[PDB]
DNA sequence: AAGAGTATGGGTG
């Protein structure tokens, strides 16, 4: 429901996922790469408390 | 004697590509997008010449689109541009909604 | 005391700065509050006049 | 551990072979993504290690066995 | 490179006296030290202390109540190991207060041991009278 | 180099403006971790404003990480030992003194040079090897090279 | 103004610190002599005694 | 305390050391003044004599 | 005064090396400098490393050639066990100076001795290093024979054969 | 005077020297003696080549770094083959082997 | 190398040695060792600043 | 005809 859920989940996830082709993915990379982010990131302490 | 290495806007592109979390076949797509890149700031090859360059049949366009449009927002905002519109745009996406015009 | 007079060690700075250990020996002791000595030239015979 | 590593040592019972197997531990923690046998105080994975180890419930005959275990279990799910 | 090469040569230790003064006491010379052959009593052939000993604190006070002479000790000159020695021949590891490990540099520590205070050294330039009582001997 | 009286054996004063630069990819990688920074050039400019969440960084990623100090000339192993840095405000490093007389060091001019171990064998072979509070010992004889002097 | 270590006095063997130090101490006692005597204004004849 | 109790005991031995040396050094009062480097009464006689 | 040489060779290797320490430590206590007697010792044992065959014997040595201490006691120890007999020898003693010259490694020796002379030497006989050394090992790199990284080179010797 | 990174020289790939070129503090031979009397041969190794001049070891120890994985992937200095390119120009062969 | 994932991957390995060999050096070795002959003591061109 | 001594050159600091 959240970027921050999205950005942290990677592409093999992703793709091992039913569904969801490699067009939606790269779709999904690509809407991403539009606001300068990237899926594989790191977080500490997610959800943020809310 | 000897001089000092110096840092270019290529060595600056590929230290940014280093830290950045691409997979194998995305970080052989930017190096050579990086590698078509003048000291202008302006892509020099269509992305053909790239995909042809990338050497194998499994890769389509648009994830070259994708690793480009990821690159574009490097620092200097606006490097590896098409033209000159594509520059002028990506360069105003940057920008907060509250601008007057 | 009783008002009688004994003999004890001094606490004189010097002396307790030489006899802990903290700084200085016996031979600076010397040269701060006695005749410093003997001399040599440079070759290394001894002056007979000393300071 | 946070001061002194006798301990430690007198565990292990060489210094060079404690800095191998707190280094094996402390990868295993920092990277491989295993949860610690003692409860972590704002610590460092090297002083969790150590901790561990001094502690008794760390060594190279435990993590070998430990190794072999879960190659074990990886290859019955692989079947 | 190892831990005991099986030896049993070794030095005799005895202490350093010139003229009547004492320059150096027994204790200071083999604490730490692996002994090379049993140790016997001075007036007896009972053992005192048994071989292969590292000589702690503890035994240099029995050895210095019971009025010890001379020991032998183990050394690294005397020692079989080829490409190294080993943690017998060396004995205590002096930083550390325990045996000797392996693996352990004791070429470069000797050196930088002799050499650190070579900057306190100047490089620029008829009657024999006892003082106590006690026995003479004649060698 | 200064004194610091304060200080334990195990601990050593390092200058904050000193330990920003040194300790600055591990910064990085702690702002990118706890979304402060999205991207690179976003801690790198982050860290170049020297905003007030970077001090907070940097006080978390040194709390158990040695370092090492050197005073020159290296006459024995005793002229490089490890430490646990404690941030202080200036431009001198502060040392203990019950070590100086290892380095041979005095608060006249002298200066020291600070190097970082970077992996996880380095900074346990810091802390297990060469901290100074495994170092009570001389090499040379046997005897102990951290006895009081002077004011003590 | 300054706190010193009389420790670094006696193997040095540079006593004329000591010295300066006393010497130093009377001067500014008579300044501060001089310096009482003109606050309250006091005849010349009395300045130029002491 | 080293060969007796071992090695943390003696670190925090030291360190104990070290603080209450410099508290009571501090609280002497020790200064060095040139009256306390004194001349021996006989000196002169003995210099004569010599 | 007595030549360690001749106190070497008449008494044996206890006299000589009781004689070195003991001078050694003469100086030293001028200046009450206290130094243990192990390293002493180290360094003689460093200065006493080769040896000059008087016998070649059931060996291959020749007749007064002179090479390590420690080859000439194992090809020693390796014919006892096979009934013949061992070759009889004189142990010598060097200078650290020559005692450095003599190592086996060109790149140890190119390190700190004079580089055109064992470069040239190296060259004209062919040799061949094996990177046994912390010298050699500092040079290229790599984990030192010591401490932490010792068993890093025994599992490598025990890989290769 | 500090530094993390900076530029290195041309020749030897070693960081520079001196707080004018933002360089680095020099690690000499009586510092190495010293790690070896310790036994630290992680810490001489990491100073002698991801430190100075092991130029891929530079950027991955970088990259580790920053993702938080302490870790170094050793490599041969480049002052080895500066060496041994020197030594050839004299005519002489030397070369590594298997 | 046509697969430039691999040809990058190439381009970054470490040469597996346990050994230093020293000797001398033949014309044909020499000749083996170069990538081509110098004829000319000139640099740079100086107008064009090309080699 | 060998063998011991002197002068010269190389290397180190
Ligand atoms: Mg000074
Ligand atoms: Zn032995």
């Amino acid at each position: 429901h959240y970027i921050g859920d999205l950005v942290q989940r990677t592409e093999v996830e992703l793709l091992k996922t039913p569904n969801l082709g490699k067009k939606s993915l790269t779709e999904i990379k690509d809407v991403l790469a539009s606001r300068g982010l990237s899926l594989g990131m790191r977080l500490e302490n997610w959800p943020p408390a809310s | 004697y000897q001089g000092e290495t110096t840092q270019t806007l290529q060595d600056y592109l590929m230290w940014q590509v280093e830290l950045t979390p691409f997979s194998d076949t995305d970080r052989a797509i930017a190096t050579s997008i990086v590698d078509a890149v003048d000291e202008t700031g302006y892509l020099t090859v269509p992305l053909e010449d790239i995909l042809e360059s990338i050497g194998d049949e499994e890769i389509d366009i648009d994830e070259v689109e994708a690793v480009l449009k990821r690159i574009q927002r490097f620092d200097p905002v606006g490097v590896a541009a098409k033209d000159l519109r594509d520059c002028l745009l990506i360069q105003l996406s940057q920008f907060d909604k509250t601008t007057p015009w | 005391r009783d008002g009688q007079e004994e003999k004890q060690v001094s606490f004189n700075s010097i002396y307790m700065m030489a006899d802990s250990g903290a700084r200085g020996s016996a031979a600076q002791i010397r040269q701060l509050a006695g005749m410093r000595g003997l001399m040599a030239k440079p070759d290394g015979s001894i002056i007979e006049t000393p300071i | 551990a946070r001061v002194t590593v006798q301990d430690a040592v007198e565990k292990i019972g060489n210094r060079f072979d404690l800095v191998l197997v707190a280094a094996r531990r402390a990868r295993q923690m920092q990277v491989g993504g295993k949860d610690p046998l003692v409860p972590e105080e704002n610590d460092k994975t090297t002083v969790i290690a150590l901790r561990e180890i001094e502690e008794g419930l760390i060594n190279n005959q435990i993590l070998d066995v430990r190794e072999r275990q879960e190659q074990q279990e990886q290859e019955a799910a692989e079947l | 490179t190892e831990d005991d090469c099986g030896t049993h040569e070794g030095i005799m230790m005895t202490p350093v006296i010139e003229g009547g003064d004492v320059k150096e006491p027994l204790r200071d010379r083999v604490l730490g030290r692996v002994t090379a052959e049993d140790v016997l009593k001075p007036g007896t052939a009972d053992i005192l202390v048994p071989r292969n000993t590292l000589l702690h604190e503890q035994w240099c006070d029995l050895l210095e109540e019971n009025s010890v002479d001379a020991v032998k000790v183990r050394s690294v000159v005397s020692c079989d190991t080829d490409f190294g020695v080993c943690a017998h021949c060396y004995g205590r590891d002096l930083a550390r207060g325990h045996i000797i490990n392996k693996g352990e540099a004791i070429g470069v520590i000797a050196a930088q041991s002799i050499g650190e205070p070579g900057t306190q050294l100047t490089m620029r330039t008829s009657s024999i009278q006892v003082k106590n009582k006690g026995s003479i001997k004649l060698s | 180099i200064t004194v610091g009286p304060y200080l334990r054996l195990h601990q050593c004063g390092l200058p904050k403006k000193m330990a920003l630069e040194l300790f600055k990819p591990f910064i990085y990688g702690k702002l990118e971790l706890r979304g402060l920074a999205t991207t690179i050039k976003a801690a790198k400019k982050m860290v170049e404003r020297e905003e007030a969440v970077v001090w907070d960084i940097l006080d978390e990623v040194i709390r158990e990480h040695p370092v090492l100090l050197n005073r020159a000339p290296t006459l024995h192993r005793l002229g490089i030992q490890a430490f646990e840095p404690v941030l202080i405000e200036g431009k001198a490093i502060q040392l203990h003194p019950l070590v100086c007389a290892a380095y041979n060091a005095d608060f006249d001019g002298d200066q020291m040079a600070v190097h970082v171990p970077l992996t996880l064998e380095a900074q346990l072979e810091a802390r297990a090897l060469m901290m100074s509070t495994n170092n009570i010992l001389s090499p040379a004889n046997g005897e102990p090279i951290i006895v009081p002097s002077q004011d003590v | 103004d300054i706190v010193l270590n009389p420790l670094g006095v006696p193997s040095r063997m540079n006593i004329g610190q000591i010295l300066e130090t006393h010497l130093g101490m009377a001067a500014k006692g008579i300044g501060d002599k001089i310096n009482a005597m003109l606050k309250q204004q006091q005849e010349v004849a009395k300045l130029r005694e002491f | 305390c080293y060969r007796i109790l071992g090695l943390k005991p003696t670190v925090i031995f030291a360190d104990q050391i070290m603080y209450t040396g410099f508290a009571y050094a501090a609280r002497s009062g020790a200064s060095v003044g040139i009256d306390d480097m004194v001349i021996p009464e006989k000196k002169h006689e003995i210099i004569s004599e010599a | 005064p007595e030549a360690p040489h001749d106190i070497l060779r008449l008494r044996g290797v206890h006299a000589v090396t009781r004689y070195i320490v003991n001078e050694v430590q003469d100086v030293y206590r001028l200046q009450g400098v206290k130094i243990n007697d192990k390293h002493i010792e180290v360094i003689v044992r460093q200065m006493l490393r080769k040896a000059t065959i008087v016998n070649a014997g059931s060996s291959d040595f020749l007749e007064g050639e002179q090479v390590e201490y420690s080859r000439v006691k194992i090809a020693n120890r390796e014919l006892e066990a096979n009934g013949k007999v061992g070759a009889t020898y004189s142990r010598d003693l060097l200078g650290i100076t020559k005692a450095s010259l003599a190592t086996e490694s060109f790149i140890s020796a190119a390190s700190f001795q004079e580089t055109t002379r064992v470069l040239t030497e190296a060259a004209v006989a062919g040799k061949r290093d094996e990177l046994r050394g912390l010298k050699e090992n500092v040079i290229v790199g790599r984990l030192i024979p010591a401490g932490t990284g010792y068993a890093y080179h025994q599992d490598r010797m025990r890989r290769r054969a | 005077h500090a530094r993390s990174t900076g530029s290195y020289s041309l020749v030897t790939q070693q960081p520079l020297g001196g707080k004018a070129q933002f360089g680095g503090q020099r690690f000499g031979e009586m510092e190495v003696w010293a790690l070896e009397a310790y036994g630290a041969a992680y810490t001489l190794q990491e100073m002698l080549t991801v430190k100075s001049d092991d130029v891929n070891g530079r950027t991955k120890m970088y990259k580790n770094i920053v993702d938080g994985n302490h870790q170094m992937e050793p490599g041969m200095p480049e002052s080895f083959n500066v060496l041994l390119k020197e030594i050839r120009s004299l005519g002489i062969n030397i070369e590594l082997e298997d | 190398m046509k697969d430039l994932l691999k040809f990058l991957k190439a381009q970054t390995k470490t040469e597996e040695f346990d050994a230093i060999k020293i000797a001398l050096a033949s014309p044909d070795m020499i000749r083996s060792w170069s990538f081509g002959e110098v004829k000319k003591p000139e640099t740079i061109n100086y107008r064009t600043f090309k080699p």
